[PDB]
């Protein structure tokens, strides 16, 4: 009620970082 | 047919590439100026040689119809740091004047197009358009700044960098680079002078002062000169024609900020001496600061001593 | 955002080529002065005249509708026909031709040919080829008929006259040439040019002495060494030493494409070490300049000191 | 490269080039890589590295 | 805890480590403004302090 | 047109190579 | 490139695993056992070459 939407939002995505590929 | 006289947008694009960070240590992160560590507007031209600084003194106007900056990393994931970066659209809201490091960071988590993200991976920080049709000179920013730039990239650190055994790095770290996929619409074709090119540069010769003398006998005030170009790279030699009797020995020294290449001196018995020259950057708002050094016993001064600064007009410089 | 993808880009413009000189009868002998400017038309070919400096960001270009102005700067008072045309073969050369007839024969056969008085204006354009070639952009490396669609040619028909009808022998500056053109560009990128420094620093430590003579009064060409091949250099004078006696000099420069500047020393209980001179410096790592020498010391008191300051920039 | 001896002419449809590596993420170093179509104007004549990149 | 690194050994020094954010719902209540806490201290001379030469 | 097949294809298949599976 | 070419070719870290498979010829060919005596084209039937980028 009485409430403007998305003020000041933020959006989180996660990832990972590996040791190796190997293609 | 030829000889159209008419004015069109010319819709382009491309990449570039910007300048390489330097991440700060732990001899040189005391203060929140230290945080920040690149003010870089985001103009068109900005730069040297870049297809978007050297393709925009051909036209007039611009603006960015979308524009991204873009990270990459350099670095190993081992390493452990954490910088944020964001575009401000009003380029004379300036972070230099926020005291405690908590409140510069949460203006910038506020910003509509910030990010976070870690010096070992990428992420690409946009630009926001206006609600506007507003066009934007090219050029330098010659009096006020919000006809010229459309933005201002900010990034700064949050946390200080570490290697594998925790041991926080002492000196500055290269951490990536950034490049900036572009695309924007000219309108006016002419030529902005501000960026000449090579092979006519002429060093110009023309302005001559005279510093301020001494009221008292021994002393070591200091000095500042107006009137220069708000960004550039003088060199000052040293310049006398005048007389004296017992000694009138003076020492100016390079000014209170990085650049500094040597010193220069006066001393006019007849041991005489007259040498010196300064390298220095006039700080943004077009001026400088030297400090003297003035040793000698005559008080009835009555001749300033002159000076000379000199410049190569080859590029916006 | 990224797209990966070439489009044309088609643009337009107009442009300033060079000024326009015609021979007098003095200068005038056979077909290789008959001729008088011999200049490419291409992007690429131009100092700073808004697409030599934009087609270096691009690799091909494709003309659309050039054309090329001639803009007198002369009185109706005096007439010399002359003619231009654009040919397409860049390595067809006029000057092998010694026939002054066959000379201005070969000229106006191309289809774009125009020939006027030159007293009044006249636009010359560029006939496009037939297929879908793009010509690279860059300087000209070892072969042309890559890297230009068109060269022109201006010549010069029977010799000037006068209001009385009388050919005079003076050289003459008559006009300038434009041009207005539309191209079709592709391929972002950047062609090279050489730069071994891109970002200013100043060579400010380079030293020297000039020696006086033990003579009263005498004028020398005091040379100097150790420098670039070509360049831009500025002196400035200073002093690190002493002396009791009426001194004097106000040197000066022997050069002619930039001699403006001046040297004055001084040295007793009144001081004067003020001047500056800028020159270029010839394809010898030389340069030459004369002394006054009106001081009254005879004797070597010592020399004088003077610095060269190089700017570290694209090239020098 | 031997097979193309039998023919004057030819022309890429298509091409690209991988990056195969052959180390950890331990090891870092911006690398940029990139395909000129004048294949005379070459970076070799450039004489500093803030130009060349 | 205390630090370890990668080998199981203390970390001598501080260091900073990450960031926290908050992501909330709120709802006010009573339309005003509450003033700024606007303050100054007044001036102190000091002199106690006797010198030599 | 006039196009032998399967000239000399390649294919690849990456993979990653974690710190611990820690099962 | 000579080895990336025959039809049964890998690559691969020497820190991960990967099976070369031998390709068979379409004939009903029956190689012999023992030494390699006089010619090879009789006995062998594959030669494995592993070789260091
Ligand atoms: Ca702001
Ligand atoms: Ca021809
Ligand atoms: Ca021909
Ligand atoms: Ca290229
Ligand atoms: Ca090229």
């Amino acid at each position: 009620p009485q409430t403007i939407p998305n003020f000041n939002p933020i959006v989180a995505k996660p990832t990972v970082a590996p040791l190796q590929t190997n293609i | 047919s030829a000889r159209s006289d008419v004015n069109a947008i010319t819709v382009l694009n491309g990449s570039d590439f910007l300048t390489t960070v330097k991440v700060r240590g732990s001899n040189n992160l005391t203060d929140s100026k230290s945080r920040i560590l690149v003010k870089q507007p985001i103009s068109a031209s900005s730069f040297l040689g870049t297809r978007i600084s050297g393709l925009s003194q051909f036209w007039e106007r611009y603006r960015w119809h979308k524009a991204a900056v873009r990270y990459v990393p350099a670095v190993p994931n081992t390493l452990a740091c954490q910088l944020i970066g964001y575009i401000d659209t009003d380029p004379l809201d300036d972070p230099n004047v926020i005291l405690d490091v908590d409140q510069l960071l949460r203006q910038a988590t506020s910003q509509v197009g910030a990010r976070q993200w870690n010096f070992s991976d990428t992420t690409t920080i946009p630009l926001i358009v206006r609600r506007d049709d507003q066009l934007y000179y090219t050029g330098q920013d010659k009096e006020n700044v919000r006809f010229s730039q459309q933005g201002v990239f900010y990034l700064l650190q949050v946390t200080t960098l570490l290697n594998i055994s925790g041991e926080a790095i002492t000196n500055d770290l290269i951490s990536g680079s950034l490049y900036l996929d572009w695309v924007c619409g000219f309108s006016m074709p002419q030529i902005n002078p501000t960026p000449v090119e090579i092979s006519q540069l002429t060093y110009n010769a023309d302005t001559i002062g005279n510093w301020v003398p001494p009221t008292e006998l021994n002393q070591t005030y200091t000095q500042d000169i107006t009137g220069l170009k708000p960004n550039s790279k003088f060199i000052i030699v040293p310049y006398m024609d005048r007389t004296s009797s017992e000694v009138l020995q003076k020492c100016t020294i390079t000014c209170n900020e990085v650049n500094a290449v040597g010193s220069i001196s006066y001393f006019d018995t007849n041991d005489i001496k007259c040498n010196g020259y300064i390298t220095f950057q006039a700080n943004n708002i077009g001026e400088a600061t030297f400090t003297l050094v003035t040793d000698y016993k005559g008080v009835t001064d009555a001749k300033p001593y002159q000076y000379r600064i000199i410049r190569a007009i080859v590029g916006n410089n």
